[PDB]
Parts: structure tokens; sequence; C-alpha cells
């Protein structure tokens, strides 16, 4: 459906991120935060992104 | 007694059939996050801590522990803890005084109510202040108990 | 303190009791489970002889 | 543990009788069933307690606290 | 399957059960503790004003 | 819960001595002997839900 | 308390010692009593002493 | 010939202690080829138990 | 009064199990509240639902 | 802006309001008024009951190994392909030094407190022209000694040099610059139990050693150029006060110390017997 | 009188570092001195 589904939309170019209510810092409740999994992965993504673009 | 229930004599309960003790312990110790100055086992008063509970800390003593032999209700705290951080601008910023608490006290389990028995403290493997208490409860048979 | 035996077995003086009536079952308030004889298979009451058979 | 005071079933005081029931079996060499009989416990609800109670208290007691 | 189709709820209780031949079928016996924890709102009418006043 | 029963409604008589309490006849639809089983309670919160609960 | 025996044992086993009660009618209940906190005219006081001699 | 045998001591002591405390039967490498319930906590409710 | 049928009677050995009702009674109305899914939390000890 | 919220009862307003937390209800109430303020509190202890980033820094650590639901050849492929970003960050050097000090501290069977303190000491400076290389041995040994000393675990320089020889000079300069750095950013009695542990003696000679060390510290006779030596001969005169054969000829190589210094301390305490014995 | 430590009735009366390894004993576990405060019971 051209208004909702396009094969060129089916390739990732610009990636949304979800707000912290999806991926909350658990606030580890002894002294620390222990901040969580999805945000770790997003930090990885942005690191590899800047590495690729500087290398390019 | 239909479907495996039982009728049980009250008088035998009163005399002491099937009575029982109950021993529970707790474990807590100071933690070092330093810049080696650790937590403390003190008695938190009102203008030292943040968001501390309503456990009515009166049962503790000057060294931050409870004494053996006293009774404890459900919500009484037994251990006093205080945050040694630094760096938090620990009594000069983002809090009033309310000195440096961020209180990490350990309340008793919310239901049972025993008597504190045989509290000891000794250092852990590496050397800290490391505390074990024990509380003792009588458990008379009631309706729902299972034999 | 004072106390009575109704709310605790501390305050009892009773400690045991005994009770029996019609040891010969003339009133027929029971009949005996048995397999050959009621008379043979049950022991006589100790209070039998204070009333006639 | 000690002997119980006051048999759960009946209520008769028991606990005076314990060390007596012991020395009925130490020097008097007496059979224990007759020992309880001569101790005078003719119902059996009372009798079970002295016959089956174990004495863990001295096994506790052989420590050295304080 | 664990947050939409089924979930935790509120206003609930959980004990063990025993028989009773002095309750007819539509009745259930509840401990006073449970009935002190649980609750149920009522809207104040002319009809129940005094009873709710007393009960407050 | 497996079939249409085991969600059935009840009126409440408050009783002392904490445990639930129910009539012996309703035992087999619940499929629950008193060997240590446990039930669940669910308090309705409004007039519609109270009414349809009582009427169904 | 120091002994190996536990405190509520000591309480419960104390609670079961029978006591002399010929003159029980002379005094009155602690609940009905005009006093508070165990006057002599509603209660009696007992004391125990032990030693590992 | 001396300094590394002490961290060696840490390795084998840590390995045995970890295996017995956890129950996974393998070194500290997220439990390959291993079994789970090998070192349960002693049950002490009753002498018979 | 006498019962009609005579009954069985005697001593027998029991033991008391650990599943006591005081640890299984639990109720909650409007308590604490989870963070990731915004639901009533778990835990009978933790005053869950 | 500052975006900040302070709770305030809109019907009492008499203070920064004296309110309480009803944690079992997840609500906050103006305790003087009784009206609820906000509802559905979020947990604060079960999240901890459910289960070091600061030492490892802002960059996030990753212990990556092999799994279970994949082939062994693919795990080997994972290990070969996971090493493609070990040069962009300085965190590679940070956990390299962390691994090195982990090896050194746990080889010295030190507490986790000492390990974390050394981690902190390295992390605090971690990059300066004042560091200037020094073969990493100077800075690692200095950070370990500073952390272990500030955890009040005093260890001897001979033992530090036996574990890692840093020729006793660059080690000293590095200790001074760490002292200065920590000074800008801002225990001899503890040595004795380790030595009597290495000699195997009961508590009373230890207590006697503490008393004699404090008393000889109080009066005079620094006498020895790092008087750990006369601290040791305090134990030597204690064991001469008792009658257990712990001869100085044995003691010298037991503690890697000079026997002539032992006899000199024996002499300087021979003329100073007066006030060193308690009972 | 604040700590016990042992089979010895060493009333340490501890403030800080007065030979926690008590003098008559050699223990170092420091047990903690049941109170003098008056306690209540209920022999129901
Ligand atoms: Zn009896
Ligand atoms: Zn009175
Ligand atoms: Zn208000
Ligand atoms: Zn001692």
């Amino acid at each position: 459906n051209e208004v909702f589904s396009r094969p060129e939309w089916m390739i990732l170019t610009c990636l949304p991120v979800p707000p912290p209510p999806v991926r909350p810092s658990i606030s580890f409740n002894e002294s620390q935060r222990g901040e969580d999994d999805l945000t770790f992965k997003l930090a990885d993504i942005l690191k590899a992104n800047i590495s690729l673009e500087t290398l390019e | 007694n239909q479907e495996d229930s039982m009728i049980m004599n009250q008088s035998s309960i009163d005399r002491g059939l099937f009575r029982s003790l109950f021993f529970r312990s707790y474990m807590d110790q100071e933690k070092k996050y330093g810049m080696s100055i650790t937590e403390t086992f003190e008695k938190p008063q009102r203008t030292n801590t943040l968001r501390m509970k309503h456990g009515t800390y009166d049962k503790l003593d000057d060294d931050g522990l409870i004494a053996p032999g006293v009774r404890v209700s459900g919500e009484d705290v037994i251990i006093g803890k205080t945050t040694p951080i630094s760096p938090d601008e620990e009594e000069l910023g983002q809090r009033t005084a309310y000195h440096s608490k961020r209180d990490a006290s350990t309340p008793l389990r919310s239901t049972e109510n025993g008597i504190v028995d045989q509290v000891l403290v000794t250092t852990n493997q590496d050397g800290l202040k490391f505390v074990k208490v024990r509380v003792r409860t009588t458990k008379i048979p009631q309706i729902g108990d299972k034999f | 303190k004072k106390g009575i035996a109704k709310e605790h077995a501390k305050w009892g003086p009773a400690a045991a009791i005994e009770f029996e009536y019609d040891p010969w079952n003339k009133l027929k308030h029971t009949d005996y489970w048995y397999e050959q004889d009621s008379a043979k298979e049950w022991p006589q009451s100790k209070n039998c002889e204070y009333e006639d058979p | 543990m000690i002997v119980p005071v006051r048999c759960f079933s009946c209520g008769k005081v028991v606990g005076d009788k314990w060390e007596s029931y012991l020395n009925l079996l130490q020097e008097d060499e007496l059979d224990e069933g007759t020992a309880l009989s001569r101790l005078g416990l003719k119902r059996y609800c009372c009798r079970r307690m002295i016959l089956t109670h174990v004495d863990l208290i001295e096994k506790f007691l052989r420590y050295n606290p304080l | 399957r664990g947050n939409l189709m089924g979930k935790r709820v509120d206003f609930s209780a959980r004990t063990v059960i025993s028989g009773d031949p002095n309750l007819e079928l539509d009745q259930v016996g509840v401990p006073k503790s449970i009935a002190k924890t649980l609750t149920y709102p009522e809207v104040v009418t002319p009809y129940n004003i005094d009873r709710l006043t007393q009960l407050v | 819960s497996l079939h249409k029963m085991s969600m059935m409604a009840h009126r409440v008589k408050v009783i002392p001595y904490s445990t639930f309490r129910l009539n012996l006849s309703v035992t087999s639809p619940y499929n629950a002997d008193f060997d240590g089983d446990e039930m669940n309670l669910h308090v309705p919160q409004s007039e519609e839900t109270r009414a349809e609960l009582s009427q169904l | 308390n120091t002994t190996v025996l536990a405190d509520e044992f000591i309480a419960h086993r104390l609670g079961l010692i029978p006591l002399q009660s010929m003159d029980i009618e002379q005094l009155e209940y602690s609940r009905d009593c005009f006093c508070e906190d165990h006057c002599d005219k509603c209660s009696v006081v007992l004391t125990l002493q032990a030693f590992g001699e | 010939f001396n300094m590394k045998l002490a961290i060696n001591a840490k390795t084998i002591t840590s390995g045995l202690k970890y295996a017995l405390a956890t129950g996974n039967w393998g070194e500290q490498k997220k439990a390959m080829s291993s079994r789970a319930g090998v070192s349960q906590v002693l049950n002490r409710y009753t002498y018979s138990s | 009064k006498k019962l009609m049928a005579q009954i069985f009677f005697g001593p027998t050995y029991y033991q008391r199990l650990r599943h006591m009702v005081d640890d299984k009674i639990h109720a909650r109305a409007r308590g604490p509240m989870q963070v990731l899914t915004r639901q009533p939390v778990e835990g009978r000890s933790r005053d869950g639902g | 802006p500052n975006l900040n919220i302070v709770l305030t009862c809109p019907e009492c307003k008499v203070y920064p309001p004296k309110i309480v937390e009803r944690f079992s209800e997840g609500d906050v109430v103006c305790a003087l008024c009784g009206l609820v303020l906000s509802d559905k509190l979020v947990d604060t202890r079960s999240e901890w009951r459910t289960f070091n980033p600061l030492l490892d820094g802002n960059n996030l650590s990753t212990r990556i190994g092999k799994g279970e639901t994949t082939d062994m050849r693919f795990t080997k492929e994972l290990n070969k392909a996971q090493g493609k970003n070990v040069m962009d960050k300085k965190d590679n050097e940070v956990q390299a030094a962390f691994a090195k000090i982990t090896m050194l501290c746990d080889a010295a069977e030190l507490p986790k407190i000492v390990k974390d303190c050394a981690k902190e000491a390295y992390k605090l400076c971690h990059d300066e022209k004042t560091l200037k290389g020094k073969s990493m041995e100077s800075i690692m040994a200095a950070s370990i000694l500073i952390g272990c000393r500030r955890a009040e675990v005093a260890r001897t320089f001979k033992e530090i040099q036996s574990l890692i020889h840093v020729k006793t000079k660059e080690f000293g300069k590095t200790l001074n610059i760490m002292k200065n750095i920590l000074r800008g950013k801002s225990q001899n009695l503890t040595y004795i139990p380790r030595f009597c542990s290495h000699l195997g003696l009961p508590m009373q000679v230890t207590t006697s050693a503490e008393y004699t060390a404090k008393k000889c510290k109080e009066i005079k006779e620094i006498a020895g150029k790092s008087p750990i030596t006369i601290a040791v001969v305090s134990i030597y005169l204690n064991i001469l006060l008792f009658q257990i054969p712990i001869t100085a000829a044995k003691v010298g190589q037991t503690l890697q110390v000079t026997e002539g210094t032992i006899k000199s301390g024996y002499k300087i305490l021979y003329e100073h017997r007066d006030k060193l014995v308690d009972p | 009188l604040k700590y016990i430590c042992a089979e010895c009735s060493s009333k340490l009366s501890l403030s800080r570092t007065d030979a926690v390894r008590c003098k008559d004993c050699g223990h170092r576990i420091l047990l903690k001195a049941r109170t003098k405060r008056l306690v209540q019971f209920e022999a129901r």
C-alpha cells in the first residue's frame, strides 16, 4: 500500500529511538543506577555509526 | 472435617500440644564505594537522613544496633545505615541538613513480631563491619495450619 | 490473677472426669458393632453389678 | 526439653513424676509398665507422655555457654 | 501473554479454605483482616447519608 | 480455572479467625479439597459490575 | 535469663503450675477491680531465684 | 617464576569456589557443556530430611 | 447422651508441616506499582497483587 | 528553568510540608491535612532485591564470550569478529591496566576494597604529561600502594618491590606525584601483625609489641632510617622477654632484614629496659 | 559492659580497639550483651 507500505521504506535509513519510559534506568537502589540493556545497545549503535562515518 | 480437615482440641493447644519456635536471621554489612570510607551503623535521627521510613527508630541504640531481648513489632527497624558519598556534595548540596543520610535502614518483615535474640557483629572476609541478628517467635497452632 | 477455665486450660481444676449411665444398655441408647456376639465381644462395665442384669 | 507439665489430653500434673520414673528404672531394676502403674497413672492419655517423652535438655546442656 | 492478555490486578485476596456447614451456597466467610484491607466506593445519596456519616 | 465454573460469585459474611470459609456443596465445581488449597477473591468496584456479577 | 531453656518456655511452663486456691472467693477479678496494675486486693506476686551453684 | 603462580592460585581457587557456590559445572565463561543442579544448598528442616 | 454407633479411638503419631496460614494470607488494595510496565508489583512479602 | 518539582499541600502551605510516605499504598499525604498528594509510587527496594561502571568509566564494559544456542565454529567466528574496535577508545588501555592490576592485586591476595581503590587511583589521573610513561610499573605500583594504604592495609616496600621491581626510585617519584595529584584533587603500627603472622605467635606478644612500639615512638630514638627495623626489634625484645627460640639468625632471613640492625636495636633497648613492660 | 566475645564473661565495655581479642580468651567474634532493660511476657 503506497500510502502505508513502500519497499523503499522497507530499508532502514533513519532510525527512531524510544524515550526512556520504554527503557528506564532501573536506578539500582543500593547507591547506583545500573542503567539498562536497550540503552546500552543504542550507545553501541551510535558508537559504530560515528566510527563508520569518520572512517569514511 | 469433611475433605481432610480436622477438629482439634483447644485445650490441648492451650496446654502446649504442637507448639513451636521460629528463628529468623538478617544479614547486613557496611559497603565501601571509595575513596575508602564506608557506610556506618549509627542511629539515624530526624535531621540527618532523607526519605527514611516511619519505623520509629527508638529501639536502636547509640551504636546503631538493637539490643537482644527486647520485643519488636512488624515495622520496627533493626539496622541503621547511612550513605558515605561523597561525591554527592554530601552535606552541602542538593539536600538540606538532613546531613548525609540517604538512609539504607533495614526494617523487619512487615507481619511477624518476635523478640530480638543473640545479635552478633564480626568483620567479614576482607574486614568490614558485618552484622547478623536473630529474632524468635512463638507459633501456636491456629485454624489454617496443616498436619 | 483470677481467670477461669473457659478461656484457658491454665485455670482448670478439673483434670479428668468420668460419666456413665445404663451400663447394661437397657435404655437401648446404642447397639453394639459386633461380628459374632455383642455379649462376648464386649467387656462388661465395671458398674454392671450395681444394677441387675 | 523438659517433661511437659500437665498432660495435653487430661490435665493431670506430670513433671513431678519424671525423676521418680527415672530412679524406678535405675536401681529398682523394675519393668517400666509396672513402673508407671506403681507411679500411679491409670488412664493412658496421661501414660503416653511419660512413656514417650525424650529428654533433649541435658544434651543441650552439655555445652559451655558463658 | 503476560501484560495484555493477562495481568496483575488490584483489589484481591488469597488465603486457604475450610468447610462450613453453616453457610448457604451464595455465602462466603471472609476474615475481618481481609475485609479491613479491601474496600469498595459508594456514592453519597440522600438515602445513605447518615449511615455513611456514621461509618466515616 | 478450566471450565465455566470456578468463577462464581458469592455474598460475603465477615467471620473471625483468618481463613476463607465456604459451603461443602460447592466444593466439587471448584475442584478443591481442603488439603491446603487456596482461592482468590476479586472485589468489584462499581454498580454496573456489581449488578452484572450478581445477576450472572 | 541465661539458661539454655527458652524464655517463652519459662513463661508457658510457669503458667501451668497449680496454685493453692481455697480462699479464692475472698479476692476479686483484675478486670472488675477498682485498682489498676495488680493491687493486693486483686492479685498476688511471685518471685523466683536460681543459680548455677 | 613466582609472581604469576599467585594469580594462578587465584584462578584455581576462584574456579572451585565459583563452581561449588553456583552449581554450574564449568569455569567462569557462562557455563558451556555444563549441568545446573549439582551443588544444591543443604536441606536442614529435619534430621531425617 | 450415648452415641449410637461405637467409634474407633486411639493414639497415633503426627507431625506438623511448615505450610502455615500466617505466611499465606495476603491482600492488596491500591499498593505499590511497577516501573517498566506500570502494574501492581509481585511479591507476597512485597505487598504485591 | 531547572524543571524542578517540590511537593506542597495546596490547602495547608504552612511549611515545606511535613508529609509522609505510605509505601504500602504508593501514595503521599499531607500529614497535617490528610489529603493525598500524588499516587502510584514507584518501587525503591524490590528493584535492588531483584538482583563497576564508575571505575570502568563512561564507556560501557562488555564481557563477551560464547553462548549455548549456536555452533562452536560460530562461537569461534564470534571471537574472531568481536575484536574490531579495540583501538578507537582509550578504554582498551583502561581495562588493560585494570586487568594488569587485577592480576597483581589478586596475586597479592588483596581484598576487593584494595582492588577497587587501586582502580580508582589509576582512573583519577589515568592520562597526564605528569604521568609520562614510566613503563606502567611505576604508576600501577604507586596506585596499588596508595589504594591499599588508604584502605588501611599497609604493605612493605620490600614486598612491593619483590612483587614488582620498579628499582625503588621511579616508584618513589611516582608516589610523590600521585600524592600531589590527590592533594590537589582533595599506620606503622599496622605492620606488626603480618610479621608475627609470618612467625606464628599468640596474641600477647602482639599486644606487647603494640605497647612497646607506641612507648618507644613517644619518647626518643627514631634510630634507624625507616624505624620499621626498631619496630621489628620490639618483637625481638618481646620474644627475649619470653622464652621461645626465635633466634635473630633465623629472623634476619625470615623478614629479609639485617642481623646487625637487630643487635643494634637489642643494644639500644638493652640500655632502655625501664618502662617497656606492662605487667 | 557492652560486648561478650566468648565463653569468657569479658564485659569489654568497648569504645574502640581495647583488644577485641579479649584478654582471658582469644576469640574475635564479639557477641553483644543482652540488655538490662526490663522485658514483658504473657503466659497465656
Ligand atoms: Zn492425661
Ligand atoms: Zn486490684
Ligand atoms: Zn495538607
Ligand atoms: Zn573471650
